[PDB]
RNA sequence: CGAGCUGGAGAUACGCUUUGACUCGGGGAUGUCCGAAUGGGGAAACCCACCUCGUAAGAGGUAUCCGCAAGGAUGGGAACUCAGGGAACUGAAACAUCUCAGUACCUGAAGGAGAAGAAAGAGAAUUCGAUUCCGUUAGUAGCGGCGAGCGAACCCGGAU
RNA sequence: GAAACGAUGACUGAAUCCGCGCGGACCACCGCGCAAGGCUAAAUACUCCCAGUGACCGAUAGCGCAUAGUACCGUGAGGG
RNA sequence: CCCCCGUGACAGGGGGCGGAGGACCGAACCGGUGCCUGCUGAAACAGUCUCGGAUGAGUUGUGUUUAGGAGUGAAAAGCU
RNA sequence: AACGAUAAAAGAAGUGAGAAUCUUCUUCGCCGUAAGGACAAGGGUUCCUGGGGAAGGGUCGUCCGCCCAGGGAAAGUCGGGACCUAAGGUGAGGCCGAACGGCGCAGCCGAUGGACAGCAGGUCAAGAUUCCUGCACCGAUCAUGUGGAGUGAUGGAGGGACGCAUUACGCUAUCCAAUGCCAAGCUAUGGCUAUGCUGGUUGGUACGCUCAAGGGCGAUCGGGUCAGAAAAUCUACCGGUCACAUGCCUCAGACGUAUCGGGAGCUUCCUCGGAAGCGAAGUUGGAAACGCGACGGUGCCAAGAAAAGCUUCUAAACGUUGAAACAUGAUUGCCCGUACCGCAAACCGACACAGGUGUCCGAGUGUCAAUGCACUAAGGCGCGCGAGAGAACCCUCGUUAAGGAACUUUGCAAUCUCACCCCGUAACUUCGGAAGAAGGGGUCCCCACGCUUCGCGUGGGGCGCAGUGAAUAGGCCCAGGCGACUGUUUACCAAAAUCACAGCACUCUGCCAACACGAACAGUGGACGUAUAGGGUGUGACGCCUGCCCGGUGCCGGAAGGUCAAGUGGAGCGGUGCAAGCUGCGAAAUGAAGCCCCGGUGAACGGCUAAGGUAGCGAAAUUCCUUGUCGGGUAAGUUCCGACCUGCACGAAAGGCGUAACGAUCUGGGCGCUGUCUCAACGAGGGACUCGGUGAAAUU
């Protein structure tokens, strides 16, 4: 609703298709969100009003600084249209305050959370997503990611309180065909309805399969992904 | 192609023997009784233009 | 050069020429706009500028790549040269190594030619004396699913 | 292949003239040579162009063209 | 959204008013069902009639991007 | 054979060597949401004038879009550039690459968008928001005057800046009516004598104490610097002080006055026909936008370009003795496009071709409405062979005795039905639907009376065989198969029961994400996303549900051991030399991922040996035998329905069973109606046939 950046659909890479299907979609302009936050610390913010964002699966909220400049900000399941929210390590556990692990107690429920101490939020973003922290380990800290995998994240990286808005994606039903257009193109296509010379599963007499691939090479259901890489011993139990 | 077509070329006799009957009939020609200048039976003589007296100008 | 010329053009008209036209040989001076194109833009041949000198007409400059600067390269060439890259049909009466072939083609640099060139060599006479080319050696030696097939070099004779 | 020698993409890594490479695994001997710097005419290849010639052609031949990359076909490259 | 009644385990039911829809009928437009005609055509894919969609996953201009084991494809090996 | 749509043509006059075809005249007929008119694209001189008449033209040409010559195209305000940015292109530096090359921030190119000043008439044979007349406006440099000190960027901020549907008020464009006005005449066939007939009926600009819907707006003092890199008086955040209706600022348009313009016609001259001069009226009432007032209102989710000009600010910097702003006169006015065709005979289709082609305007009457349909204005056409004939046969039609599906693969084809109003309306249901269900009645004219009309209601009367009197205009129903559904596809034999689908699941991915494009440690898509997200695969609304079998394959999990590569490591063997040496091959043991092995996993490949089918369905889109068997319907039923179970060979997300609604799907039945048929006939048109003109083809 203020003041933000031209988003201009794009499916095709530096020329071919490579993320297939996507297509349709009303048209969209960006919001440039502040994730970090942290040159906002010390100067407490009152919240102007929560909004529509289509570029995210959560609401967003416009933040109206002591000193003027506004901010668009992830909005955290629970926060109200007036509401005073500051950034800086002395800030309270309460809903919208931003600050680090360390200050944050144990079993604190938290979302928007960076990787690295700045670039910015780069977890639990999307609707209902929280991250509970289960304890400090060093200049670290050991959190349970929205899936359930237990990062070993440095109490260093910035944070805000609360889980994240948009209620569920649930009532949300799509319904029709059509929905699912007014965003991206027709989706699944079927490899079966394919042919030998563009699917393996194509070919055959009528409804069939026989091997279970995708598109291009591998093998779809069961097979890790991951590869034998460096961020792995800053990470313990993966599994859902 | 073209369903029913000629089965050899239609020799000089053959072709020719066909056009035996194309014979076009000179027109039985009378002298008008007036101006004096030829004319069909029962039509207009073309000169004057008389056919008993005078019907048709120039 | 010595009487004609006014291009093909066969075309009438105005003219020019022994103060030597015309044509032929050789230098110059002009040379719009595009094009490496080079001020900047561009759908080549068109748009839009700025700096300088200039009375306006008009004259010159403004691309990058090297080195102080003089000065050098940008692009273009029929084939021929060398370098980077390098097929298949085909033959093997199938095909896979092998063959086609380092052939075709692409690309880079270049010249009237190039490339190669002054023995850590050839080699078995303690012979030879930089390189290229031709003859020959010789289908020899040898390579090879030892299959199809591929195939040197020293010696000697010349071009230089 | 018994595969030397040259070449070098990767890891290494020397002698310096009673020193080094070579001579078809490798050794001894015997013999031939001085790498790791550059330059270098001429004889050779070609024919856009030029001149001369011909048991070369003479208008369905000869270049595609007695002249035309034109007319014509093709978005095009291309063809003609 | 405003008024009206109803409590057996119940729901809404009525009026007003509003102005929803991959809603309906149907031109433009986009399409191509069935027959006939055409079949050296008017035409290298059409004609008359009939028929499907017709506010949507809609139609359409201009500009621009993706191509040869490559592209594209609401998937026929379709189109390029 | 053909001469390119079945929208006709006819006669008269002219010209000419020659005329169905060219010209003129009067009729006819055809289109009129077009078959008129205006752009765009594209074409290129096809436009006009004057000539021509080989070829082109499906015939003929005296003619033309053809051949020749001459002409015509005029812009400060219209489009484009000297302005701006989108997708995309490009890109010094910078990132990659055997090459050639591939990427890339800023910047720059790029309209399809933003910005921006001119209206009304006149008129060449052919141009007109361009020329000409009338009266405007825009910027620029200077001149005289006003004013008397700032001006304000390459930077800030404000602003430009944006959807979809529905819709209230006023309005014009614009259209209709009249015994309103104005102008010309006349009319006779029977009448009318005007209250008939025909035509016209206001466009630009300036001024007004005139009417006016709608629309637009808050002003100012201060503080915090912690925000706009910094500054700022500007902008944002917080506070204090006058902010209801009112109130400011705007007038879309209407009116009045003037003025320039036009206006039906009228008047002379006329060189076979144009030119110059003149000029009447301007009313009342009804309709009316997709245009305007305008950035209105409301509702909605799928959440709706950027950049410049522009308005506000200071930094610099020049100057306050010549500021900006205002006013009036002079001056200035660049480049390209502009003819002509442009839903078509000038464009793409080899053709003067029944196709294709984006935008705008597109009148009247009748008709619920309308861009529908019939007739018709303006305007434009009769489609570049023609004339007779009135056989077969062919196409496109009209009617048809009795019969009415007997035709037939099949009601294929063609009838029937048809709009608006009123009554009425089933099983079944996802409670919306089915439903236009089915069935029925009405419908014209006139007079009276009642009301809300553009009309409608009631009452009475008339006329015809018939009253949506012509044109546009659903036939319906019972049951089943498949797919839920709108949708999509084989350009050019397949529209479907295929694909997509919302919904379900298995799974992979922790972010330089998996995954994809790629010379590449480049760059990018995924994503300026972050597990309520992204990839892949299968299934396919909804409802009830989804059994058993982990032996083989694959994925995920374990390690006690077997296997296993280069390399480390060299026991031992051997070559030669007198010799030290220099040399060829070289075990053991150790050495990763994999494979053997164990365990799990089925909405994994699969199976009904690892197990033998849980429901539910079953002679089925599956069934061989087979026209299974009995029943139904029929006069008679290889199909169809229903049971049955002996499932050659159903069965649970290659989903099982069922389902309202949906269907140019597929099958079976009934009503209706009918040339589909007994069984054909008659009638029309266009060919076929005949004359004159032009004159192909496969084949041989
Ligand atoms: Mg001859
Ligand atoms: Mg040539
Ligand atoms: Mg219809
Ligand atoms: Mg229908
Ligand atoms: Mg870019
Ligand atoms: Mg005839
Ligand atoms: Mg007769
Ligand atoms: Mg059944
Ligand atoms: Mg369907
Ligand atoms: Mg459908
Ligand atoms: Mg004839």
């Amino acid at each position: 609703l203020t003041e933000a950046l031209p988003k201009t659909g794009g499916r095709n890479n530096r020329g071919r298709i490579t993320s297939r299907f996507i297509g349709g979609g009303h048209k969209r302009l960006y919001r440039i969100i502040d994730f970090k936050r942290r040159d906002k610390s010390g100067v407490n913010a009152k919240v102007a009003a929560i909004e529509y964002d289509p570029n995210r699966s959560a609401r967003i909220a416009l933040l109206h600084y002591a000193d003027g400049e506004k901010r668009y900000i992830l909005a955290p399941e629970g926060l109200t249209v007036g509401a005073t929210v500051n950034a800086g390590p002395e800030a309270e556990p309460k809903l919208g305050n931003a600050l680090p692990l360390r200050f944050v107690p144990v079993g604190a429920v938290v979302h928007a959370l960076e990787l690295v101490p700045g670039k910015g939020a780069q977890l639990a973003r999307s609707a209902g997503t929280s991250v509970q922290v289960q304890g400090k380990e060093s200049d670290y800290v050991i959190v349970r990611l929205p899936s359930g995998e237990l990062r070993r994240v440095h109490s260093e990286c910035y944070a805000t309180i609360g889980a994240v808005g948009n209620a569920e994606h649930k009532n949300i039903v799509l319904g029709k065909a059509g929905r699912s257009r007014w965003l991206g193109r027709k989706p699944h296509q079927r490899g079966s309805a394919m042919n030998p010379v563009d699917h393996p599963h194509g070919g055959g007499e009528g409804r069939t399969g026989a091997g279970r691939v995708p598109v291009t090479p591998w093998g779809k259901p069961t097979k890790g992904l991951k590869t034998r890489r460096k961020r792995k011993t800053s990470d313990r139990f993966i599994v859902t | 192609a073209k369903h029913p077509v000629p089965k050899k070329k239609t020799s000089k006799s053959k072709r020719d023997m066909r056009r035996s009957h194309h014979a076009l009939t000179a027109p039985n020609l009378t002298e008008c009784p007036q101006c004096h200048g030829k004319k069909l039976s029962h039509h207009i003589c073309p000169n004057c233009g008389y056919y008993d007296g005078r019907q048709v100008l120039a």
